[PDB]
């Protein structure tokens, strides 16, 4: 589905709802009818429902790489002047809503409207074809949602606690919508450890062979242990899919998804993908993820490290300085120098950083971000290239969290504009490259 | 198989579909030009062979009676 | 003051155990609004019967197990977790099951004491192996909402007493969510999705009115401050 | 020819086929798309488009 | 001789035009190549 | 549309109509041709 | 004001397009203090446009100079001098920021310095000549005006500096909480504010003008420009700041333009922010808001558009603007007056008409199906078709005023053009979803959504937050400037007292002058490159807290605990809320 | 484990405009849940009377200014939009004012018809001078909610007519809290509501009440 504005859809089938309206009494003749559209008479809303119903569109965003740039929806009428676009297609469409627009195209003949709900349609197109691997899989929010929902916290609350002696276990529950009911109360956390017994869920292979055998259990009750969250994650899931039981990565998603599209017809995967967005945003914003001052953090040994090296690199100066050294051997030596110095950093920046804090979370779990990226944003950006395109020696010792200096920031636009630069003429070069291929 | 409940355009399963025809396109001008067959009933003439939705379009009442098996087609 | 379009409250059986009720048109953004009051009025709020301690013979100082049968001590007490039964004292009661038979034993072996009915008797409790016998004491007393296990410190004093998770409501889960409606002359309006799954004691449609009454009740401590402001029906 | 004259060197390619006296048999897609035929691909197939449709004599009966 | 269609997951249709995808499956990536 | 009739079938593109007249201009002679049916004219 | 001082390489005399090698669009050594490397557009245009910098100055030869204060013998002068490109590279450079020794001297051992490379060395202060007049000498004007520069990076700084130039004029225009140095004097040096050339007091002040009673004797008055159409539509109203009695001094500001307020540029508001992401409706840059930015009209400005017709000598006649319509109902001309022009004050539709004219005809032949209705409802064939101007498709508003010139009135006009008229039309425009926001640090996204004021996260006050901004485009994109802004924000709105407790705090050893305390919705000012710096922060994070009663409703992290508007729950982990500069 | 005191609903006073309200007991994790679907009712659907439209002689729309006044007419309605006005009649009513001369209009200067009371008097509108003259009407409708200004193209309205955004909320500002327990354990809510002074926080949180009592059926 997509969201259409209605004035928008209006006009589009403007010459529908005009034959719909003359048919029913509401204007006697198509002059009336034209007018009856133009002024927007308020009975037109109930009529252009009715044409739009399973009636598809295409809809298009440049530029165009490939076929998966067009397809179809099933419109929606939207309160509003703008598009609602379905969260999943912006992989395909390579669409930011930074402000990006749209086209809608309305196919009119018998051929074309089949060609849109069959060729063109959009849960029948998943996964890329070039490698085969699924797009319309969740990203960013979705992903550290889920991640959130499956992983697993040592000592949490109500967590299964193996009991000894005056009392039984303790980590047990009846079903899983008692861990719901104790979920609720401060009783139970979704990323505890504790052990459930599920009549509705199938175990994996392994341990369906052990436990079963005879067969599978559609009501047939089994206990294994895992994060309450874990359950629910395996209740999007079909219900004959195995009992996976692990913290969603992105890749472990795709090996999931890429799956479910092996053993399972489209409709499905198109259905368990809505599911796995809606889950994803729900504790998207559980998840407690945000941003502050605080919560970057800084490395205490970035000043041994880059006071250290600075000795190391004054000395190899005074070496060249001595006369003795080869001046394009000196910035090499530099270079070297402050290169892996910035991997130091780096390495002391990871180990300093608590796994539950919410700029490393969204990094680790591959919704979005690299370590590259975190390592200039707190300890140190690095080295810079010239205008040349030589590096030069002299390292960015600040981070863009202490914030640059007036000389070091001079020097990074040396480099951050030829990068943008190059995105310029990489699409001009890119897309005269694919002309040719077409050809 | 249980996929739950298919919503408008993405009933009838395009899974259930395709085994009725060779290929996704022969499924295209398959339910193409039945669908112009009915709505010329309407004004070839025949169907609409299962029980028409309410207001339901005859490209949707096509593609019910491909799924039902309602109907043969030969290649060229 | 206030007069507005009539909402209608639908319901959708999806089994004998649970019902899909669906409230439409509401005003926005009404919907959320209520929504999540009722999912705790319903889940928390009606009364109901549940086990609340115990104690097996044969289990004293023992961590898990009980030779005779293949059920062990934690798949018996989750085993009786989803015993359901009414009780009509408001004070704990403690009825009794004492099969030595070996064969499957079921919640219509117990006998209730006068005023508490097992509403579920084909639920199976624990498999007894070749000659073996079992022996149980039930607690219960009448709660509302879920209790955890409580220790009290007066169940150190008993020795093979286990306090258990005791579910009191007769609605096991409940969900909710809101869509849009009104075509035409209203615009986003809200409707409202709910999901009940209730056990065996009450039907859906009798925890709704419960839920319905003991939530209206509560809101008359504000009304009855004024009464001056109002709405329509 | 006409797919060689849009894609590239027009003129160049114009003055050549003109004096080789070239004849164009439509058949790739790009030249149906500019006179507006109906490309040799997917849907556009002979076997495809020529598909006959209709409804089993058991059918029929049923109404 | 093709074998699996990639969007599909199947042997790929009689009608597909290959050449096509084949040129933009190598194309659009090419935002991405560093040059 | 307005009709509720069957979508009829396309025709010939204005543009490639203009397309032989632009290419008659420059002393070429473009010919539309049939299978058997030799010339075709666009009237 | 940054159409003005732009630089470009294009044009007639120089290199066009395409030909210019992308080295020309590499940033020189000698841009500094004379080029703004940081502004320049993002498309194909990169590097060939630029703004010149702050303390930038031309030539008569036509090479730029910039200003420097000489340095001798580890002594800064008062002396500035400035010097062209040429003469920069003979002399060594000292660093804006270097410490100061009482009367003035170089106190650090060493001195940062610029080489004719550019090359960047050291030595004792004994061998620089000149230094900086200043940071943000590279900097131009727009750039200066992010605050928290330095933290972000070039990438999106040139967006943001980009889209500062493309806000567009509020109803209400108020002014940033946290700003920079140039708000002030940018929005004087633009001439969009109205500035007092002599002392004097105030004889009248109305919204058409102002009058001052100069200590001269002399008078001079101000009209007011009132909901002028600017070039692009946006509206040029201004508003006077004085009253009667004011005393008033040369140079002063006595009304406001469009985007200012009290004398500095406005090109936003001030909105409570909450970097969670929030049920999957802001995700990929989309944004939220609140509905009381809508029904107290914070985000609404107004637009103004010019629509034209003329009535000219026709071959076959003369164009008459007239009320008469050849086919309407005189429903349609129910708005137009005598002349046939829409009247003063209405309000018009997509279709509607403006101006009806009308202009001959020539050998009707009309249908015989159309001549036999002609007589059956005795409508006579008129002689003239109907031309006429009507509102655009999509477009709606009032009408603000109109302007006719007529042949028969001498005015001037074209050969062949009898009778012209223009008429405005305004509308005001609310803050709606698919409009684009964004702040000064290249974050820029559309409104996904508007929620009710009832179900919105809101801080234990009850107070609503009105954008909820998503937190993972934040972190990769590299400008954390809108973080700290966002801290900073918020400490100037609720206050703050420095602990008086003892001395000062380590914090503040090098740190604020009397900064110390600032009562509630104070204004502060960071320098790009000399603002607070983040150990600065911190100590302020913790500070007054009122809201009514004496409870803090935000902790030294920046965070606050957020009630669900809809479940009505807390939300599970403390959320940062904050005070950002958003424009339009 | 039934433990029954009924809930009790007591009063409480903070300033004039608000008013603290507590409930209890209630069981375990409820409060939460109940205040909010209080504040969410408050915050809309509390009833009010509100300003629709206004008329102004010399001007025939917003857009221009009036001679001698400092403030242009869309400034003025501006500030017009912060009168709180409570109106005891059902339909349009309309006030009226007329000042002359140098000083200063407020919401105090408005006079009001039979039954309708200007709460904020105090309340800046325009500074007049020695020639300004303000002759402007107001009509007061009573609803509930945010309604944007109804077009007089939509209306009967004259192209003299001003339409105005209208927002009905006697309610200000709402919060809550609670104190929850760890004998068994229940929990107890309390609610800060405050008012525009049209209403006390105890007619607003009667009407919630009266309001969300209506609406839960069965």
């Amino acid at each position: 589905q997509c969201g259409l504005p209605k004035l928008m859809a209006l006009e589009l089938f403007k010459p529908f709802v005009m034959k719909r309206l003359v048919d029913l009494n509401h204007a006697q003749n198509i002059k009336s009818a034209k007018r009856m559209v133009e002024r927007q008479r308020p009975q037109v809303w109930d009529v252009l429902e009715e044409v739009i119903a399973e009636h598809p569109v295409l809809l298009n965003r440049a530029p165009t790489l490939h076929r998966l740039g067009i397809q179809a929806f099933e419109p929606q009428l939207v309160e509003g002047k703008a598009i609602q676009l379905h969260p999943l297609v912006c992989e395909a469409f390579n669409a930011d809503f930074d402000g990006d627009q749209m086209a809608v195209h309305l196919p009119l003949s018998a051929e074309a409207q089949a060609e849109a709900r069959i060729l063109m349609l959009s849960s029948n197109n998943i996964l890329s074809p070039a490698s085969g691997k699924p797009l319309a899989m969740p990203r960013l929010d979705m992903v550290t949602g889920l991640y959130y929902l499956t992983t697993l916290v040592e000592g949490a609350t109500g967590e299964y606690q193996a009991a000894t002696k005056d009392a039984p276990e303790q980590g047990v529950y009846s079903s899983p919508a008692e861990a719901i009911m104790a979920m609720d109360r401060g009783a139970l956390s979704v990323r505890a450890k504790i052990k459930v017994r599920l009549t509705e869920l199938r175990p994996p292979t392994d341990l369906e062979a052990q436990l079963f055998e005879n067969g599978w259990k559609p009501g047939d009750a089994w206990t294994a242990e895992t994060t309450l969250g874990r359950v629910m994650f395996n209740e999007l899931l079909p219900k004959s899919y195995p009992f996976v039981n692990e913290q969603m990565h992105k890749k472990v998603q795709a090996r999931i998804i890429n799956d479910l599209a092996e053993r399972f017809p489209m409709i499905v995967v198109a259905q368990t993908v809505d599911k796995l967005k809606d889950a994803g945003f729900y504790w998207a914003t559980r998840s407690g993820v945000t941003v502050s001052m605080a919560d970057v953090l800084v490395p205490p040994q970035k000043q041994e490290i880059l006071e250290r090296h600075e000795a190391e690199a004054d000395a190899i100066e005074r070496k060249y300085q001595r006369g003795a050294l080869n001046h394009t051997e000196r910035n090499e030596s530099l270079v070297k120098i402050w290169q892996d110095a910035t991997e130091e950093v780096g390495k002391a920046l990871e180990e300093f950083y608590p796994a539950d804090n919410p700029i490393i979370t969204i990094v680790k779990s591959g919704a979005t971000g690299n370590l590259t990226q975190t390592r200039t944003l707190a300890g140190m950006k690095g080295l810079v290239t010239n205008p040349k395109g030589e590096f030069i020696p002299r390292p960015i010792k600040s981070s863009f969290r202490e914030g640059l200096t007036v000389l070091e920031y001079f020097i990074n636009t040396h480099g951050a504009r030829k990068g943008l630069a190059d995105t310029a003429l990489r699409t001009a070069d890119s897309g005269y490259l694919t002309r040719r291929l077409v050809d | 198989s249980a996929y739950d409940t298919p919503l408008g355009i993405t009933n009838p399963p395009i899974d259930e579909l395709l085994s009725r025809a060779s290929s996704k396109y022969a499924l295209v001008i398959y339910a193409a030009k039945r669908a112009r067959q009915i709505n010329d009933y309407y004004n070839e003439y025949v169907g609409p062979l299962v029980e028409p939705g309410l207001q339901e379009k005859p490209l949707s009442i096509a593609l019910r009676e491909i799924h039902g098996d309602l109907l043969e087609h030969t290649e060229g | 003051m206030l007069i507005s379009q009539r909402p209608t409250l639908s319901e959708e059986t999806v089994a004998e155990n649970r019902s899909r009720f669906v409230i439409e048109p509401l005003e926005p953004g009404f919907g959320y609004t209520l929504g999540n009051s009722l999912r705790r009025t319903l889940l928390s709020s009606i009364p109901g019967a549940a086990v609340t301690s115990i104690r097996i013979d044969g289990v004293l100082h023992e961590f898990t197990t009980v030779p005779g049968v293949k059920e062990d001590v934690t798949d018996i007490i989750l085993n009786l977790k989803g015993l359901v039964v009414s009780s009509d004292d408001d004070e704990p009661v403690t009825m009794y099951l004492r099969k030595q038979g070996p064969g499957v034993v079921t919640a219509g072996d117990i006998v209730p004491p006068a005023g508490v009915t097992v509403h579920n008797p084909d639920m199976h409790i624990a498999t007894l192996n070749d000659k073996g016998k079992l022996e149980v004491e039930l607690v219960v007393e009448r709660g509302r909402g879920y209790v955890p296990a409580v220790q009290n410190k007066a169940s150190g004093a008993e020795i093979g007493r286990i306090p258990v998770d005791s579910i009191y409501s007769p609605v096991l889960k409940v969900t909710y969510k809101v869509e849009a409606t009104r075509v035409e002359q209203r615009t986003d309006f809200d409707k409202l999705i709910i999901d009940v799954e209730t056990k065996n004691s009450i039907s859906p449609r009798d925890a709704l009115a419960s839920a319905g009454g003991t939530l209206v009740e509560l809101f008359g401590l504000a009304r009855e401050l004024n009464a001056d402001s109002e709405h329509i029906e | 020819w006409l797919s060689a004259a849009s894609f590239q060197e027009t003129t160049r390619v114009l003055t050549d086929a003109a004096i080789n006296c070239r004849s164009d048999k439509l058949n790739g897609l790009k030249e149906n798309v500019i006179i507006g035929k109906l490309i040799p691909a997917g849907t556009g197939i002979s076997r495809y488009r020529n598909i006959q449709v209709q409804p089993t004599e058991e059918a029929r009966a049923a109404a | 001789c093709y074998g699996r269609s990639m969007a599909t997951g199947k042997l790929v249709d009689i009608g597909e035009a290959v050449g096509i995808v084949a040129a933009q499956s190598i194309g659009e990536p090419g935002t991405q190549l560093t040059m | 549309i307005v009709k509720g009739e069957n979508i009829p079938e396309p025709g010939i593109p204005e543009s490639f109509k203009v397309l032989l007249k632009e290419l008659q201009s420059l002393c070429l002679n473009v010919e539309v041709l049939s299978s058997d049916g030799a010339a075709i004219e666009m009237r | 004001l940054t159409h003005k001082r732009r630089l470009s390489a294009l044009g007639p005399g120089g290199l066009s397009r395409e030909r210019a090698g992308l080295e020309v669009r590499d940033v020189h050594p000698s841009h500094y203090g004379r080029m703004c490397p940081i502004e320049t557009p993002e498309g194909p245009n990169i590097g060939l446009i630029g703004s010149l910098s702050v303390y930038a100055r031309v030539n008569p030869f036509g090479f730029i100079e910039t200003p420097y204060r000489k340095v001798e013998n580890g002594v800064v002068t008062d002396q500035i001098d400035y010097l062209t490109a040429d003469e920069e590279d003979r002399h060594v450079v000292a660093q804006a920021n270097s410490p100061t020794d009482e009367n003035g001297r170089f106190t650090e051992d060493r001195v940062m310095v610029r080489k004719k490379g550019g090359e960047v060395e050291f030595v004792s202060a004994d061998q620089v000549d000149y230094m900086d007049v200043s940071p943000r000498q590279m900097v131009s004007v727009a750039t200066a005006m992010i605050p928290f520069l330095e933290h972000d990076d070039a990438n999106r700084a040139l967006m943001g500096a980009n889209m500062q130039r493309q806000a567009v004029p509020l109803v209400r225009s108020e002014a940033p909480l946290v700003g920079t140095g140039m708000e002030l004097r940018a929005a004087i040096d633009a001439g969009d504010v109205v500035v007092a050339d002599k002392t004097g007091v105030i004889e009248e002040v109305s919204a058409d003008y102002i009058t001052v009673m100069a200590d001269d004797g002399t008078r001079q008055s101000y009209r007011l420009r009132k909901f002028a159409r600017s070039n692009h539509g946006t509206c040029a109203n201004q508003r006077p700041i004085v009253d009667a009695g004011q005393r008033v001094e040369a140079g002063q500001v006595i009304a406001d333009g469009p985007c200012t307020q009290n004398g500095e540029m406005a090109l936003g508001k001030n909105l409570l922010v909450a970097i969670m992401p929030w049920e999957g409706h802001n995700y990929e840059d989309a944004i939220i808001l609140s509905n009381r930015l809508v029904e107290e009209d914070v985000l609404t400005s107004i637009h103004i558009e010019e629509h034209e017709i003329d009535a000219r000598d026709t071959k076959l006649g003369a164009e008459e603007i007239t009320r008469d319509i050849p086919n309407v109902s005189d429903e349609v001309l129910a708005d137009l007056d005598e002349r046939g022009i829409v009247r003063i004050g209405a309000e018009v539709r997509d279709g509607d008409i403006l101006v009806g004219k009308v202009t001959p005809k020539g050998e009707t032949e009309l249908t015989p199906e159309e001549r036999l209705l002609r007589a059956i409802f005795g409508e006579k064939a008129r002689e003239v078709r109907d031309t006429s101007l009507k509102v655009p498709h999509g477009e709606s508003g009032k009408v603000i005023g109109i302007r006719v010139f007529s042949r028969e009135d001498d005015d001037e006009l074209p050969a062949g053009v009898n009778e012209l008229v223009r008429v405005y039309v305004a509308q005001k425009r609310k803050i709606s979803d698919g409009d684009k926001l964004a702040g000064r640090h290249g974050n820029k996204g559309v409104i996904g959504k508007i929620l009710p004021v009832e179900d919105m996260p809101f801080l234990p006050d009850g107070t609503p937050v009105d954008i909820i901004l998503n937190t993972h485009g934040v972190p990769r994109r590299m400008n954390i400037g809108q973080i700290l802004e966002t801290h900073l924000g918020w400490v100037a709105k609720a206050g703050w007292n420095i602990d008086v407790a003892a001395g000062v705090p380590d914090w503040a050893s090098k740190l604020p002058e009397e900064l110390y305390s600032a009562p509630a919705d104070s204004t502060v000012a960071t320098p790009v490159f000399d603002g607070a710096q983040e150990g600065e922060l911190a100590g302020l994070l913790g500070s007054t807290l009122p809201n009514r009663d004496g409870e803090v409703m935000v902790d030294a992290d920046g965070k606050s605990t957020l009630f669900d508007g809809r479940s009505g729950e807390p939300f599970p982990y403390p959320v940062t809320v904050g005070y950002m500069y958003i424009l339009k």
